[PDB]
């Protein structure tokens, strides 16, 4: 990946989102979209959204992932790394991060992830996984 | 199918 995909260019799918992590008023989700650039039906686009309704702000957010040897994964820089405390008057804020996934051989996608973030005096370290991906043949038809 | 290394973004 010298290849980037600007946010502006992504057309959302009709696939439901998938909740990756949900704790401490902090939530990560995957939205899946067809690769908007023609000529690569073996790339999944994963719009990662990170949302907070925590009473304190959330800082130092890093999201990482890994994928089977046979496929690759790239993470474009996130829109940001912190979130404001919940405020009833303002609109909720989101961090967005684009995540690219190359599956030439077209096998079942699994994904591990690490999430580090800070909230007050506390740091959090999560490691887990995701397997609710759209079947790899469908990656052109969404 | 064993896993690759963890990737992150250029900070």
């Amino acid at each position: 990946a010298s290849i980037t995909v600007p946010l502006e260019s992504i057309k959302p799918s009709n696939i439901l989102p998938v909740t990756v992590y949900d704790q401490h008023g902090f939530r990560i989700l995957f939205h899946f979209a067809r690769d908007p650039l023609p000529g690569r039906s073996d790339v999944l686009v994963v719009v990662v959204s990170m949302l907070s309704t925590a009473p304190q702000p959330i800082r130092n957010i890093v999201f990482q992932s890994a994928v089977p040897k046979v496929m690759k994964v790239k993470l474009q820089p996130p829109s940001g790394t912190e979130l404001p405390a919940f405020n009833p008057i303002v609109h909720p804020s989101a961090i967005t991060q684009v995540l690219l996934l190359a599956n030439p051989q077209k096998e079942k996608v699994r994904l591990r992830y690490k999430l580090t973030f800070t909230m007050g005096d506390q740091t959090y370290n999560e490691m887990g996984d995701v397997d609710q991906f759209p079947p790899p043949e469908t990656w052109g038809s969404l | 199918d064993d896993f690759g290394g963890f990737e992150a973004a250029e900070t």
